[PDB]
RNA sequence: ACGCAGUUUUAUCCGGUAAAGCGAAUGAUUAGAGGUCUUGGGGCCGAAACGAUCUCAACCUAUUCUCAAACUUUAAAUGGGUAAGAAGCCCGGCUCGCUGGCGUGGAGCCGGGGUGGAAUGCGAGUGCCUAGUGGGCCACUUUUGGUAAGCAGAACUGGC
RNA sequence: CCGUGGAGCAGAAGGGCAAAAGCUCGCUUGAUCUUGAUUUUCAGUACGAAUACAGACCGUGAAAGCGGGGCCUCACGAUC
RNA sequence: GUCUACGGCCAUACCACCCUGAACGCGCCCGAUCUCGUCUGAUCUCGGAAGCUAAGCAGGGUCGGGCCUGGUUAGUACUUGGAUGGGAGACCGCCUGGGAAUACCGGGUGCUGUAGGCU
């Protein structure tokens, strides 16, 4: 296991897992949501997300480790289900190894110079959200303090913000509580469906 | 000994060191690569242009210097 | 529950064309009937479409520019009872002769009427129009029977042999008009000359006359109830041709204007759709205030 | 009250497929000869099955399509040889129905023994005059929704005309 | 050693772009393509029996000889060592035409009409296409209502 | 006045990178919801029974998360080609064995008419003979392999 | 019945193709002879490949036209 | 105000459903003796015209799906040229110029040439 001092900034193209590679292993991380993944909408208000500020590459193995620090604040501060986080970030980027040594000159040089698939990172724009989580409104610090437990741990400079919207979705926290009720937004499990007016009058009659 | 394979360094300027030219001057174009049957017809047409243009043409330039 | 039909299929949806939707072209065939080669640049490239419909066919000569296709001459089989042929708008007799109207026509528009007779007695040979030195040439036509496949006796090549006969160059085959036997290669004409005077359905009338007068008179209708007769109708064509070919001239019909029409249901603007969606609104707020409670 | 829309026999399709070539299934183009007047036309490959043994191309099956008044008189010895007894899921939802018999000689045909015992598929499609759009060669336009064929439409047909029982289980 | 065949990077450039897969329109055929037209190259996927080159696409030519179905053109392609004028057999449906030229030939109708103008009444007409001039002293109107303030926003992420 | 430009302007075409998107095709990929066709595994009414019920598996619909140098609806900046006239525009007439309803079309030839036809800068075109050269390197920017290199290899420009 | 290419076009991929360049059927060798021009690599040399022509004899088609090999991108060779 | 035949632009003109069609025309329809090719006159051809606008077709409609166009996104992401600008790097800011796209919202949905016929 190589060091993250080598594999660093982004310097190459993004070369992911398809038809051409065909030789990467299985990546660390599998799943994305901890907490109560059915939780209905209304259930958890408001949601605190971890921004970037370098344009870096995170690992695999280093999402593996904060979901598990994250997870284990939750789960002693606010229990089982009393919390949701999911991690935004999807590792696609395929790292590639030149190893060496397999103790003299006598192996190879240079002269096989493309390497094998070694692990998987994920490349990480400036303002591109890590992790989010959504919990009640009492619960405003613990989510602050996970989001610090994984800044700890996540390499280079990042910062935190409370969203103005509401949990997962893009509208606004201020508005979905008039917006809801009246006309528009209907839940949908933990999502929330936007309905606009180029409908037919099915839909119409179906509601109200 | 491993050396320098291929480049296009420094080949520009030298493309300018003399002004890359235009052909620039091409007056009663050249005529090879053009169809056979329309040079069976032009041929044969000119050689009866120099044959047959004397008098036809002559009283129409009497007649238009008489008209102007 | 079982198929993803159309989801993104109509946002990829490529259209063929207009007229290929409508089924009237293939163009596949047009693009090697229509273009003229480019050593002319000018010279247009006139084709004789034969139509065949029912109750009337249309047989025209035509060429093509960019803007759409300019018509020559054009001529139909429902003018036929004006020329001489009362009855049987829609046989091979009616397709020679909309041929021979045709090109009669197309004569006296360019004024070529003393020269190139053409084949005056019907014959059914292989005629082919040749051309006179001193004299404009001959009408250089290409034919164009359509999407309807080119069997033997099929009446778009009577159209064709109306056409040559009238005097319009169309090169052409004698293996796909009626009488062309498909084992034996010689091509009969005395067969095509009676299937150019119509004699085999005034044999079926024999037949039917002989055979079921019941058949004879729920079909063959307008025949028989103005008047059709086989002897008759072998002059009547025959009469008919000669007064095709005696005055083509094609005079028209006035048609000043006649302003009355209410026919077509014009559209609707936007804020009377945008009020009827409003109504619509209002109307089923009524039937929750009032059945709901009622 | 209703204008020349009338439910008819389009066609009518005989298929006997046979799991082997040659002989048997010669004889069964003789059987389908002997019933319509008309020669059959065989089938082949896009399978080869090898739990039986047939090959790409062989001649698995002859089938047959008759129109008219043959098709009505051969669809009116099949409803007698099943006495007029269909299924609810034999209607298609284009509002088409088969059946298909065994026993062949059931239809008043002089049973030879050389031939041998074989069964006919009997299946039926419905017709209304204007459904030679789809199939003519200019202008192949759409059908419709008022005027295609529906599996109601197609078992009230099956009421009304021949007297039939539906057998809804 | 990039493999220097025919059309070994025109993944993309021979391709027809979108919703227009099908049979080619019959007035790119009709046209009128005689000598002296300055005529442009553009490269079909459909038709593969006439298309020029890779290097010849999106180029503006010359016609110097047209044959039953296709046409030869005369292009300035530029090598390493200088630009030469090349003969080229190209079919109809690559080409089209330029509209640069007939805009020219618009102006010099254009411009021949303000001379016989000019020449007519006597009156001087500059019929010359001078460039963007600079803004000339304009008079500006406020009436009515205050200019608006404008001030820079806060930042808020 | 003739003409030219590592340049700009006015018109006219060309592309498929940066970006963006995949609730749009192809390839991947996350999670929840609704519906009930199908088969497989449990529990219930009880001889058994698609006679009936709950869950799960797969399927469909509307969503939702993250991408693709060898994906793309869209699509920049930069850039490439062309035209900016006396070699051009119009009128009249001959020739053609090319073409052909046509004195139709197209090419060539002959005679005549009016030059003030975007900016800026510059005096241009052409022929012969020939040395040296064919080991390169560095830097801003765009990038390939490598962990990285004063590493190896490319593009423009400048310098040694 | 729905079915815009999700199949097929000899084979590695890219482009392209629906009364089609895909499948089936009927005739046929234009995969023939000959002289120039042009594109590709390029030094504007050659080879291979290809294009638009021209002149004969032809094949198919009702004619239009199409065809001098494979829908295109390679599948091949100087002096003596 | 329309249709028929041939079209040019190639979805503003396709797909699903519901209404309307008076006059020509377009068609569904009625039958195989000759021309015709099929297992079947289903398809293609042969002489029609007893009914019909049920269907195609032509118009209108769907707070319709798609398409085109216009705001929003957005002077934002990008980008030519510059600095002895910042930062350890990652990258970021500025001067000079050019300037994109999805969600979101709003509007439309055929225009025409030739030839011919009906009000
Ligand atoms: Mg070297
Ligand atoms: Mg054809
Ligand atoms: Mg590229
Ligand atoms: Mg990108
Ligand atoms: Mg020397
Ligand atoms: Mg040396
Ligand atoms: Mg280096
Ligand atoms: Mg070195
Ligand atoms: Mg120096
Ligand atoms: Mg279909
Ligand atoms: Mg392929
Ligand atoms: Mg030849
Ligand atoms: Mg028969
Ligand atoms: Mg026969
Ligand atoms: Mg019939
Ligand atoms: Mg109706
Ligand atoms: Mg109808
Ligand atoms: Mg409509
Ligand atoms: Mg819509
Ligand atoms: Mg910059």
């Amino acid at each position: 296991r190589r060091p993250a001092r080598c594999y660093r900034y982004c310097k190459n193209k993004p070369y992911p897992k398809s038809r051409f590679c065909r030789g990467v292993p299985d990546a660390k991380i599998r799943i994305f949501d901890l907490g109560r993944k059915k939780a209905k909408v209304d259930e958890f208000p408001l949601c605190g997300h971890m921004v970037s500020d370098e344009y870096e590459q995170l690992s695999s193995e280093a999402l593996e480790a904060a979901r598990i620090c994250a997870n284990k604040y939750m789960v002693k501060s606010c229990g089982k289900d009393g919390f949701h986080i999911r991690v935004r970030l999807h590792p696609f980027h395929v790292i590639r190894i030149n190893k060496m040594l397999s103790a003299d000159r006598l192996q190879t040089g240079m002269r096989g110079a493309f390497g094998k698939p070694q692990g998987t990172v994920a490349r990480v724009h400036i303002g591109q959200v890590i992790m989010s989580i959504r919990t009640k409104l009492q619960n405003k610090e613990h989510v602050i303090e996970a989001l610090r437990r994984a800044k700890f741990k996540f390499p280079g400079r990042q910062k935190i913000h409370i969203s103005k919207k509401w949990g997962f979705t893009k509208f606004n926290a201020d508005e979905f509580e008039d917006m809801v009720a009246e006309k528009r937004l209907i839940p949908d499990g933990c999502g929330v469906k936007y309905i606009p007016n180029r409908g037919p009058l099915d839909k119409w009659r179906a509601l109200h | 000994a491993k050396s320098k394979n291929h480049t296009t360094h420094n080949q520009s300027r030298k493309w300018h060191r003399n002004g890359i030219k235009k052909p620039r001057s091409q007056r009663y174009e050249s005529l090879k690569g053009v169809d056979p049957k329309f040079l069976r017809n032009m041929r044969f047409a000119k050689k009866h242009n120099k044959k047959g243009l004397k008098k036809m043409q002559a009283n129409n330039a009497k007649a238009m210097s008489a008209r102007a | 529950v079982k198929v993803v039909k159309n989801k993104a299929y109509f946002k990829r949806y490529q259209v063929k064309f207009r007229r290929r939707r409508e089924g009237k072209t293939d163009y596949y065939a047009r693009k090697r009937l229509v273009i003229q080669d480019k050593n002319k640049y000018n010279t247009p490239k006139y084709r004789m479409i034969v139509r065949v419909t029912n109750r009337d066919i249309i047989c025209q000569i035509a060429y093509a520019r960019i803007e759409g296709d300019m018509i020559v001459c054009a001529a139909y089989a429902h003018e036929l009872p004006k020329y001489g042929v009362k009855v049987g708008l829609t046989n091979y007799a009616a397709a020679y002769c909309t041929g021979l109207l045709l090109a009669r026509r197309l004569l006296n528009r360019f004024g070529m009427d003393k020269i190139y007779e053409g084949q005056v007695e019907v014959t059914g040979d292989e005629y082919n129009v040749e051309s006179i030195d001193g004299q404009p040439g001959a009408f250089t036509c290409y034919l164009d029977a359509g999407l309807a496949r080119t069997t033997t006796g099929n009446k778009v090549f009577g159209a064709l042999k109306g056409a040559v006969d009238g005097g319009l160059s169309i090169p052409h085959s004698t293996k796909r008009f009626p009488g062309y036997d498909s084992e034996s290669k010689e091509f009969n004409a005395e067969v095509h000359r009676k299937h150019i005077m119509g004699q085999n359905v005034a044999d079926y009338m024999r037949y039917l006359m002989e055979e079921d007068e019941d058949a004879y008179k729920k079909q063959f209708s307008q025949y028989i109830k103005n008047s059709v007769t086989p002897d008759m109708m072998e002059e009547m064509y025959k009469k008919a041709h000669a007064a095709i070919r005696e005055n083509p001239v094609y005079e028209k019909k006035p048609k000043k204007e006649v302003k009355k029409k209410r026919w077509n249901r014009p559209k609707m603007s936007l804020a009377q759709k945008k009020d009827r969606v409003a109504q619509k609104k209002a109307s089923f707020l009524r039937a929750q205030e009032r059945a709901a409670e009622s | 009250e209703n204008p020349m829309r009338e439910l008819r026999i389009r066609k009518l399709c005989l298929n006997i497929c046979v799991g082997e070539s040659g002989d048997r299934l010669t004889r069964a183009a003789k059987v389908l000869e002997q019933l319509t007047g008309q020669t059959p036309v065989f089938s082949k490959a896009r399978y080869t099955v090898r739990s039986f043994g047939i090959r790409r191309n062989e001649k698995i099956a002859v089938h047959c399509t008759v129109r008219g008044a043959k098709a009505e008189e051969i669809l009116e010895k099949g409803l007698k040889v099943r006495e007029y007894e269909l299924r609810k899921n034999n209607f298609s939802d284009t509002g088409n129905f088969g059946f298909g018999i065994q026993e062949h000689i059931d239809l008043g045909i002089k049973y030879d023994p050389s031939i041998g015992i074989y069964g006919l598929d009997f299946y039926v499609v419905l017709g209304r005059p204007g459904f030679s759009i789809a199939d003519k060669k200019r202008r192949t336009g759409c059908i419709g929704a008022k005027h295609r064929i529906s599996k109601e439409e197609a078992m009230r047909w099956f009421q009304q005309k021949y007297d039939g029982i539906i057998l809804p289980g | 050693t990039n493999t220097k065949g025919k059309r070994r990077g025109t993944r993309y450039m021979f391709s027809r772009p979108f919703r227009k897969h099908g049979v080619v329109p019959l007035a790119t055929y009709m046209r009128i393509y005689k000598k002296g037209d300055i005529v442009d190259i553009k490269g079909m996927g459909t038709v593969q029996k006439g298309m020029p080159h890779k290097c010849y696409h999106g180029k503006t030519g010359r016609v110097y000889n047209v044959t039953q179905h296709a046409v030869g053109i005369v292009v300035n392609k530029q090598v390493k060592g200088k630009i030469l004028a090349k003969r080229i057999n190209v079919r109809i449906e690559h080409i089209k035409h330029s509209k640069s030229r007939d805009s020219f030939l618009k102006r010099v109708k254009e411009n021949d009409q303000k001379k016989k103008e000019a020449k007519e009444k006597g009156t001087w007409v500059q019929l010359k296409r001078q460039p963007a001039p600079p803004r000339e002293a304009h008079f500006v109107r406020t009436n009515g209502k205050e200019p608006e303030l404008l001030e820079p926003i806060p930042y808020e992420f």
